[PDB]
């Protein structure tokens, strides 16, 4: 509930900068999809 | 954001105690003139509309709803004194008020703690019971002539002192009837019956050992005068008892409906035949009676009376010795009452009255009071309750003490001698107990119309000589000894007064905060 | 309750002397000193008494500013008259100003031509009566059809002065309260 | 406090919103507002109070257990102290007045630590290390239960529970009463573990002579009236049999949904007879067993009363379930819910009946009570309290009921400690030296925790209307030397407290006041767990009702 | 509470409070609510707005001060912005709309820094150091125009005149309003080109006509006709004379009476006839005094009666009535005349001089408005503005007033800067450059002010309909590539981000005043913690 409000705060100033909302939306989905791949490299496996 | 639905504001500190002690003084002021032989009367207007003319303390307090909660502890003392003894209710209230009134200027003035006062009252109560035991003495309990003047002591305040010669014989025969051998006097007021008959004359009365019923016979053929009656008590109705199972009958044949009503007649026939197995002459039942059952009992002469109360059946049982049996099959000759006589129905236009008289030591009686109005019948009836209440304690314990302010003055003189001998921090409230016993003698004197400052001043010097039986007369106000006149009460009344007065003061002195708004 | 108040309230300094024999000296003389002080205040406030015929420059000088008075809020009512010699009601209202000026000396009575009052004023709206008090206009009165028109009398004008708060209701100078001596003489005889 | 805050500025909540240190201050005033009524009731010098229900009815109460339960508070932060008073009454049964004062002062004294930018997580950690250090110090300073040749302990334990009551002056008489009562109603369970069931003794609301002349019953007293007046009231002779039944003895209908239907009207009277006969066959076999006294949970119809009056049997209706288990447990009988056995036949055996020496019905101020004394198998006890009225006896009933719980704990756990704020003052000297050892920010938390514990001995002097600093300074001086006692008994300057009736510091062992250590343990944890619940709240969200 | 009524301040339950973070969000969002009103108004592609007064009258304005002045508000934060726009309007008269969006830009960027936990004083001190640093840089880069001659100095006023007229209506005829605005100052100016008096030129609008009918006239506007219009309307001068010999009098034509109340008593018929002789001889002596003085037109303050109409008509002497004292202050300075108090002090040296007097109708029945014109340069210019609507001519007044105020700023020496978004971006990149080495704790404070200055170019990008990111990216890259700092956002579409080419100029004193009032108000709003407001 805090990261959602933070990204909305990022989208708040970006709406004034003449960018479409759909372009802002797709940017987070591509950025979030890349964020999963970064953590998959960082996370370490454990035993049973 | 109140934080409290029940009195978020508070009245704490000393102001709550001023409201408490002043309220305890106000309940005593409305009954200050209700002491002594020259005491006045009061009238109360209940919301239901039933007026009552009272001077006893218990009847005054119970019919007065009080909004002050601290005062209500004083209202219940006469209730406690009533159920315990039934005499001396007014002295408990004024004595508790004087203890609270005398103990008032110590937290304000001396700032002495309440718990130190609680210790002071217990040692004073311990010494109060000690000197009352020294002042009291025993007397003979079986002397009927001696019992008359003791019953006359409590009667002297009430209106019926003018008929004290009749009231003493009226109460002495009644209390001796219910008395039995076995706390050595286990008889109870519940067995004693008192029926209030408006009309007549109070001088004409007698103690009849029986149970006075307030109804007529059910059938006119029955004889109202029986020489050798035979009482049989029953709980089953003579009517047909309806089953609680809700039984329904499938009638197919034609003779079934006629046979059912014939079985109804056959059941009442067989039921009445079992009543006649022991051939009684008087039957009593606490339930209804069918008209079908009245005819079959005419041949046997079994007089029936119906809708009798449950308590009256028990009182009929103890007088005649009959056993209450529900079913009609278990009637034996021992179940039938015996040693009964003088069954007669006196005709009075208001209501029909039937008398009973005897020839398992428990017994009972019915005092038929005659008067002029229903309200004064309650007055004389309450005097009968006070007439036997003073007689129980002399029979329970043989101990006996004087009264009329003398026994209270003896407590103050003995406490005052040792109050200076104590020489401690608790001696200040210890002196308040000695000064608190002076209200009773004072009250008596004030009501009598004398000057209490000089009458009590010489009374201090009189008791200093070493005598205890010197009191104050209520009519003229002498310092004559009560041995000549004969003012004597039991010891239990004064013991319960000082105990209830001290125990009530301990309850009310330890209150500092008042709250409301709970709505439990 | 009013019977005790009518002894002092309903009697002036000249009428209060009648109760010298009946009422107490201290009760009467205490109120006479009070009423005497009120009479002295009216004399000090009597700075006027005749019609102030002003010019347009003085219109501020004598009207608005004057209505402030001491500025103790010592306000002063200033009745202005936009006169016009051609109209009938104007000369009638001018006569009322001269009569009222001799009586009410504390109230300032002002007169000026209507042509010199407002830029190109409508002549049909003349005469015009304005009442200033502490710089504020209390009443902008229109031609005297409200006050009877051509049949306007002195009694109607004095009644208007009471409505605007210029004169008290129970003032002894008003013709409504100033009963004639013959009227009071008949009342005492028939009493 | 100053003014009301803005109502949902760009938040869109239907209710109220508040945040910051304002609500934290309101919780302090809320805990102090409900604690002020508990302040004056602490210690023997405290005075009682009365709560009016706006219907004339009132009740006198000293302990804060039922006072706060009756006071309907709407602020939820105060409800935790209300439930804390009810919680402490269930487990320990004593000290409900102390946890409210201790929990309120821990929040009040910690309020200064909030505006110092000390986080509550660090404050409670400093409180918790002070707690477990205090519990170990309490486990070191506790004393054994022998102390001499004789017992000389249980009489002194009752005085602590009996103090601050209306009958505290009569505690010398009631001290022998409570110890003789609980030693009679002991039991055996778990292969050697002794238990003491609280409330098993019967507290009767009698009126009469005084609280000093209250006679201790050597046996159980049943509070119920006799059915009929023609029955025998007193039953003498040894080996009086007690029958405890619970089945329905009055005449009842058939099964819950059946309908009686018959064609032949000849047997219509016979089915009526056997329904009246089948209930009397049960009464017939009880007379064959010879039970002098029979007790029933349900009613008793008049069809059964005639047989008891004839055979001189004492039948009593309107008994309750919880009482008859104690009658059967004391008199040696067994609870009979119905008369049957493993076989198909129906009968009654004599082994189901109890035994007692004497049964007498007594009446005192419109209170009929059946006095059952002399139980052969196991003893029992009951206390007949006597006073002014019923509302004064409710304080005595709670006074006795709390006394049983305190005497229960000193027998279950022999470890005790002295009263008068001794351990509350001893922990301050122990924690001050420990506060300097830990170093960092928890010093102020441990220090202010110790300062809050001193409120118990301070309140004894404030309510006494005496000088408090002199008694606290003298109590501080003796406890200050206890840590520096220099062992080699000559370990003096310990186990001392306040004496309020005289205003001096004397030995509490000789004065005769003690309290079990387990009450101190559970009170400290329950007070701190309540303090943790209030400190961790930041913002309130009050939703109005729909 | 403890049960008692716990009250401290009078009207406890009415007023409220607000603190913590929620008090700040009420402040910044209140500025954004006002900034959205001003953001769609700023720039040449802006749009007007209608302000309905309570009395039913409306005003079509696209100026931030007049919008905020006639706006009924409740929040105190906007009421300080109402006074900030009024502060810019009174002294400079340019940038009202800017000082609102710029102050909101500092407030919007301060919201992100409050989330990080920076104290407000460090935020306020950062903008104070950044504002003076930006002013110190912009004072060095701007060039002086005093070296040029008067012919080119007139062109610099035309550069700023076209800048101020545009963005307002009156942007059609704006080429002539620029020449008319510059021509007004050529007449009214000091020989040293310094400290010109602005009070000499008053505003006067007329409801009627069209914008093309407006022209320049050097004289006074009176809303009245001549007395008794039988004479010709347009009076001409004599054949040989210095002028019309204007006369002004603050004395009404009447017999001399005392200022105090008087009582002239006439106790005889002979004295009553002398009063008739005294009545007539005063009017005869009065008209002979002005006759010998040579005056043609007479101006009277306190009016006169109808007797002087025929005496003035026969001698060919026009006159007027009810001329207010404020207009006589304007008549004496225009015609260079001295107002005589009375006729005894009447002399030919005190009379004014002007070219001609005439009157026209402007339509059917509206009113006869007097016109005066001069034959040479004088110390008074009265703009004669016409309009098809009352809101058009009302907006044209305050629009032309701001135009004269912008030229008034250029009268001060060496204060010129090229605007068009260039002044904002050129002050922004240097603040971010200073932060790279002056990092400290206030590194983000400089970045907030650097991003807040760039919002005005982005505001122009929204109104013009261009991409903001591409615009600021090109301007920022161009400023880093070349140190020439007169390139800005051109929204009117003439091509060329360069700008001196596009003849636009702003006052240097006006531009530095933008960040001063913006920073000075932001320092005040950030200090507020407790917000106590009472109910109406
Ligand atoms: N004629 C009398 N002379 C002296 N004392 C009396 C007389 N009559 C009554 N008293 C006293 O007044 C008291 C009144 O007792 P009673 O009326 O029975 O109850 P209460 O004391 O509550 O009124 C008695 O205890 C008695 O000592
Ligand atoms: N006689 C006494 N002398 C000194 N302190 C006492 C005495 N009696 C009780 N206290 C103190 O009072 C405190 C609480 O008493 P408690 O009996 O719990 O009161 P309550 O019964 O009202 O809950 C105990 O911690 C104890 O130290
Ligand atoms: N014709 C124009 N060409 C380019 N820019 C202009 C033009 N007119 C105005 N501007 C710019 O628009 C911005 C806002 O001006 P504006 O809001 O109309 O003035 P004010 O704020 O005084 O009302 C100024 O910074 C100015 O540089
Ligand atoms: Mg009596
Ligand atoms: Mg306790
Ligand atoms: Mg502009």
């Amino acid at each position: 509930v805090i990261l959602t409000g933070a990204l909305l705060g990022a989208a708040e100033r970006l709406l004034n900068k003449g960018i479409h909302p759909t372009i802002i939306a797709d940017s987070f989905q591509s950025a979030a999809k890349r964020s999963v791949d970064i953590l998959l490299e960082m996370c370490h496996k454990v035993s049973l | 954001v109140v934080f409290m639905n029940a009195s978020q504001e508070r009245t704490t500190g000393r102001q709550a105690q001023i409201s408490n002690i002043t309220a305890a003084k106000a309940v005593a002021d409305v009954i200050r003139t209700c002491l002594g032989p020259k005491a006045m009367l009061k009238m109360l207007l209940d919301p239901m509309g039933g007026l009552v003319l009272t001077n006893d303390g218990h009847a005054i307090l119970r019919e007065i709803d009080v909004a002050h909660p601290a005062a209500k502890s004083m209202l219940e003392l006469s209730r406690t004194q009533d159920e315990e003894v039934g005499d001396g209710t007014t002295t408990v209230i004024i004595l508790a008020g004087e203890i609270l009134a005398q103990c008032a200027p110590y937290l304000i003035e001396k700032n002495i703690h309440p718990v130190i006062i609680i210790q002071a009252l217990k040692k004073a109560l311990t010494d109060a019971l000690e000197v009352i035991k020294q002042v009291s003495k025993p007397v003979d309990v079986e002397n009927d002539a001696a019992m008359k003047k003791l019953i006359q002591a409590s009667i002297g305040t009430k209106y019926v002192i003018h008929w004290s010669e009749k009231m003493c014989e009226l109460a002495l025969d009644a209390v001796k009837t219910v008395r039995k051998d076995l706390n050595f006097e286990i008889d109870i007021k519940r067995y004693v019956r008192v029926e209030k008959i408006p009309g007549g004359d109070v001088l004409d009365s007698r103690v009849l050992k029986g149970v006075l019923l307030n109804k007529d016979v059910v059938h006119p053929k029955m004889s109202r005068h029986i020489e050798n009656p035979r009482v049989v008590l029953l709980d089953c109705p003579l009517e047909y008892k309806k089953g609680e199972s809700q039984t329904n009958i499938e009638i197919e044949k034609e003779e079934d409906w006629n046979r059912i009503l014939q079985i109804e007649e056959e059941q009442v026939q067989l039921m009445c035949e079992q009543i006649l197995a022991v051939r009684p002459t008087l039957v009593i039942t606490e339930k209804g009676v069918s008209d079908l059952a009245q005819h079959y009992l005419l041949k046997g002469g079994c007089s029936v009376l119906r809708r009798v109360k449950k308590s009256d059946n028990n009182r009929i049982a103890r007088v005649t010795g009959a056993t209450i049996v529900n079913r009609v099959e278990d009637l034996k000759e021992s179940d039938v009452g015996t040693n009964c006589g003088l069954f007669k129905v006196e005709m009075i236009g208001d209501e029909y009255f039937s008398f009973l008289d005897n020839c398992g030591l428990q017994k009972a009686c019915t005092i038929m009071l005659r008067g002029g109005s229903k309200d004064i019948l309650n007055e004389i009836d309450r005097n009968l309750q006070d007439a036997m209440a003073v007689a129980r304690n002399v029979m329970l314990s043989p101990s006996l003490s004087p009264g009329g302010g003398a026994t209270e003055m003896a407590v103050s003189v003995k406490l005052a001698e040792k109050a200076k001998q104590l020489e401690g921090i608790q001696q200040w409230p210890y002196q308040a107990v000695a000064d608190a016993m002076e209200c009773i003698p004072r009250t008596l004197i004030q009501n009598a119309g004398g000057d209490p400052i000089r009458l009590l001043s010489q009374l201090r010097a009189k008791h200093a000589q070493g005598n205890f039986t010197t009191g104050i007369d209520g009519d003229k106000g002498k310092i004559v000894d009560m041995v000549s006149y004969g003012i004597w009460e039991p010891e239990v009344i004064k013991q319960q007064s000082v105990k209830t007065a001290i125990e009530s003061a301990c309850l009310l002195l330890r209150v500092d905060d008042i709250v409301s708004g709970v709505r439990k | 309750a009013k019977q005790h108040e009518n002894r002092l309230e309903d009697k002036d300094l000249s009428d209060l002397e009648e109760l010298e024999d009946d009422e107490d000296e201290d009760f009467l003389e205490a109120y006479k000193i009070k009423r005497l002080n009120e009479i002295r205040k009216l004399q000090e406030r009597s700075k006027f008494g005749e019609v102030f015929h002003i010019n347009k420059p003085e219109y501020n000088k004598e009207v608005t500013l004057a209505s402030q008075g001491k500025k103790d809020d010592g306000g002063v009512y200033v009745f202005v008259h936009l006169s016009l010699q051609s109209k009938l009601q104007s000369r009638i209202l001018s006569h009322l100003f001269q009569s009222a000026a001799c009586k009410f000396r504390e109230i300032k009575f002002v007169e000026i031509p209507a042509n010199r009052a407002i830029e190109n004023y409508p002549e049909s709206n003349c005469p015009t009566l304005i009442v200033y008090y502490r710089g504020e206009v209390i009443k902008n009165m229109i031609t005297l059809l409200e006050l009877g028109g051509n049949n306007s009398k002195m009694e109607d004008f004095e009644d208007f002065m009471v409505k605007v708060g210029a004169v008290a209701e129970g003032d002894n100078r008003l013709i409504m309260n100033r009963d004639d001596e013959e009227s009071r003489e008949e009342r005492k005889l028939h009493y | 406090q100053l003014f009301n805050n803005s109502r949902s500025d760009t938040l869109f909540l239907g209710g109220e919103k508040i945040s910051g240190d304002d609500i934290r201050n309101q919780n302090v005033l809320a805990t102090m507002a409900v604690a002020n009524v508990v302040k004056s009731s602490l210690g023997p010098v405290g005075l009682d109070k009365m709560l009016v229900d706006d219907i004339g009815d009132f009740t006198v109460t000293n302990d804060g257990a039922t006072i706060l339960s009756l006071l309907d508070v709407q602020h939820p932060a105060g409800k935790i102290l209300v439930e804390l008073a009810q919680q402490q009454d269930r487990e320990i049964g004593d000290g409900t007045t102390s946890v409210v004062i201790i929990a309120s002062e821990l929040l009040k004294r910690a309020n200064e630590l909030v505006k110092n930018k000390i986080h509550p997580t660090t404050i409670i950690t400093g409180f918790r290390v002070a707690l477990r250090e205090a519990i170990r110090f309490i486990n070191e300073v506790l004393s054994t239960s022998v102390d001499t040749l004789g017992k000389e302990t249980l009489i002194n334990i009752a005085k602590t529970s009996m103090s601050s009551k209306i009958i505290g002056a009569d505690s010398d008489f009631f001290s022998n009463m409570v110890v003789d009562a609980l030693l009679a109603v002991k039991t055996q369970n778990s292969k050697g573990e002794i238990k003491y069931p609280v409330k098993a003794v019967n507290v009767l609301k009698a009126h009469g002579k005084s609280a000093t002349e209250s006679l201790l019953v050597p046996g159980y007293a049943l509070n119920c009236t006799v059915a009929s007046q023609a029955m025998p009231k007193r039953i003498a002779g040894g080996n009086v049999k007690i029958a405890c039944l619970d089945l329905n003895l009055q005449k009842a209908r058939m099964a819950m949904g059946v309908q009686i239907n018959i064609d032949d009207p000849e047997q219509l009277e016979q089915i009526r007879k056997r329904e009246a006969g089948i209930v009397l066959e049960r009464v017939k076999k009880i007379i064959d067993a010879g039970a002098q006294v029979v007790l029933t949970t349900k009613g008793i119809d008049d069809l059964c009363l005639k047989e008891f009056v004839e055979a001189k049997i004492m039948g009593v209706r309107r008994c309750k379930k919880e009482d008859l288990r104690r009658i059967a447990r004391a008199t040696g009988a067994t609870l009979v819910s119905s008369m049957s056995n493993l076989e198909g036949e129906e009968t009654f055996e004599s082994s189901y009946l109890g035994l007692c020496d004497e049964v007498v019905q007594a009446k005192f101020s419109d209170d009929e009570c059946i006095l059952i004394k002399g139980t052969s198998k196991h003893s029992s006890s009951s206390i007949i309290l006597r006073g002014a009225n019923d509302y004064s006896l409710d304080e005595m009933e709670r006074s006795l009921h709390d006394s049983l719980s305190v005497v229960k704990r000193t027998l279950e756990s022999g470890n005790v400690v002295p009263g008068g704020g001794c351990v509350e003052a001893a922990l301050n000297i122990y924690l001050d030296n420990f506060a300097t050892t830990v170093g960092s920010r928890e010093q102020l938390a441990i220090a202010e925790f110790a300062a809050a514990l001193l409120i118990i001995p301070k309140t004894l002097a404030v309510n006494a209307a005496k000088d408090s600093s002199e008694l606290v300074a003298k109590l501080r001086s003796y406890h200050a030397a206890s840590q520096m006692a220099k062992p080699e008994k000559r370990r003096s300057y310990r186990n001392y407290g306040l004496d309020l009736i005289r205003g001096k510091i004397v030995d509490e062992i000789h004065a005769g006041v003690l309290e079990p250590t387990i009450s101190k343990v559970k009170s400290l944890k329950s007070a701190l767990e309540a303090c943790v619940a209030i400190l961790r709240i930041d913002t309130m969200i009050t939703v109005d009702p729909e | 509470e403890m049960g008692r009524p716990f009250i401290i301040v009078k009207d406890q339950g009415n007023k409220k409070r607000q603190h913590g973070l929620e008090a700040k969000k009420s402040h910044i969002l209140a500025a954004r609510s006002v900034a959205s009103i001003i953001k769609t108004s700023l720039g040449p592609r802006g749009l007007d707005k209608i302000l309905i007064s309570p009395d039913g009258e409306i005003t079509i304005t696209n100026d931030g001060a007049t919008i905020l002045s006639q706006m009924e508000l409740d929040n105190e934060i906007a009421k300080l912005l109402v006074q900030l726009s009024k502060s810019q309007d009174d002294e400079i008269g340019d940038g009202t709309t800017g000082v609102v969006v710029l102050a909101s830009a500092l407030l919007d960027q301060a919201l992100e820094l409050i989330q990080k936990g920076i104290h407000p004083i460090k935020i306020a001190n950062g903008f104070d150091e950044a504002a003076k640093l930006a002013i110190s840089k912009l004072e060095e880069t701007c060039d002086d125009i005093s070296a040029s001659n008067d012919e080119l100095f007139r062109d610099f006023l035309l550069r700023a005149a076209k800048t101020s007229l545009g963005s307002k209506i009156v942007s059609k005829d704006h080429d002539r309003f620029a020449e008319m605005a510059v021509e007004a100052v050529i007449n009214v100016m000091d020989k040293d080109r310094k400290d010109v008096d602005f009070d000499l030129i008053k505003m006067q609008g007329r409801v009627g006509g069209s914008i093309s009918d407006s022209k320049l006239i050097n004289g006074v506007i009176l809303d009245k006709d001549f007395s008794h219009p039988q004479m010709p309307k347009c009076v001409l001068p004599k054949e040989g004379s210095d002028g019309v010999k204007l006369a002004i009098l603050t004395c009404p034509f009447e017999p001399p009476k005392p200022k105090t109340k008087h009582k002239l008593d006439i106790s005889s018929v002979e004295e009553y006839q002398k009063l008739q002789t005294y009545e007539q001889d005063k009017f005869k002596e009065m008209i002979d005094d002005v006759k010998k003085a040579g005056a043609d037109v007479v101006i009277c303050q306190w009016g006169f009666d109808d007797e002087a109409n025929h005496l003035l008509l026969q001698n060919d002497l026009p006159a007027v009535r009810w001329v207010g004292g404020q207009e006589l202050e304007h008549i004496a300075i225009s015609t260079n005349g001295r107002i005589v108090p009375r006729f005894q002090d009447l002399s030919k040296d005190k009379l004014g001089t002007c070219s001609r007097i005439y009157e026209q109708e402007f339509g059917t029945t509206k009113d006869r408005m007097l016109i005066i014109e001069q034959s040479k340069e004088t110390k008074t210019v009265t703009c004669f503005v016409r309009g098809s609507n009352k809101m058009i001519v009302d907006e044209a007044e305050r629009a032309l007033h701001d135009s004269l105020c912008v030229v008034r700023n250029l009268v001060k020496d060496s204060r010129v800067v090229y605007g068009g978004g260039a002044a904002e971006v050129t002050m922004s990149l240097a603040v971010s450059e200073e932060a790279d080495k002056q990092r400290g704790i206030d590194q983000y404070a400089f970045r907030g002010f650097a991003q807040a200055l760039d919002t005005i170019p982005m505001t122009l990008a929204e109104n013009s309909g261009l991409d903001p990111i591409g615009t600021l990216s090109t301007l920022k890259s161009k400023q880093l590539k070349e140190k020439i700092s007169n390139i800005g956002v051109d929204c009117l579409g003439y091509g060329s981000n360069d700008m001196k080419e596009l003849f636009v100029v702003d006052p240097f004193i006006g531009k530095k005043q933008q960040i001063l009032l913006a920073t000075q108000l932001c320092r005040m709003i950030l200090k507020i913690d407790n917000v106590i407001i009472s109910g109406k």
